[PDB]
């Protein structure tokens, strides 16, 4: 589909039977979801942005469905004020910016 | 890796 | 143009005869630029992102050329780690997300 930007581009994503709302963010290299338990090993990581850095947990090969699209990749979990879908996954669903 | 989410 | 997301969507913008590199960021409501001087009166403002809140300076009605397309709107200036073009200006140049 074609998503306009009059409002925040929030969409529905499916993770392990969990359905959540996420922000399509071209300004994020990675995907950062709010606190949630995921199976598997994870490496500690520090990610930054406006304001500074926060510590998150990195999980790999996590299956995620975005608007009926299947995607699998790295997912960072930490105290994020909002769920963020980054470029690592956006490229997988063929998402582009157009004007 | 930088996450540039920004809220008004 | 159509922009893919395998790399950061950085583009060149022209603001006040100055050329700068900025990130097309659908995950930002506003446009925030690194410290620089702009004409006109500005008001102090606080904005937030991943690592918390920061203080910025708000300039209104500033003309900004993004890859040739003209926009005129609010530009916030402050300690952002990277120049970002937010939705306030992206909507003005007709930018959409597509997949």
């Amino acid at each position: 589909p074609q998503i306009t930007l009059w409002k925040r581009p929030l969409v529905t994503i499916r993770i392990g039977g969990q359905l959540k709302e996420a922000l399509l963010n071209t300004g994020a290299d990675d995907t950062v979801l709010e606190e949630m338990n995921l199976p598997g090993k994870w490496k500690p990581k520090m990610i930054g942005g406006i304001g500074g850095f926060i510590k998150v947990r990195q999980y790999d090969q996590i299956p995620v469905e975005i608007c009926g699209h299947k995607a699998i990749g790295t997912v960072l979990v930490g105290p994020t004020p909002v769920n963020i879908i980054g470029r690592n996954l956006l490229t997988q669903i063929g998402c582009t910016l157009n004007f | 890796a930088t996450i540039m989410m920004q809220r008004g």
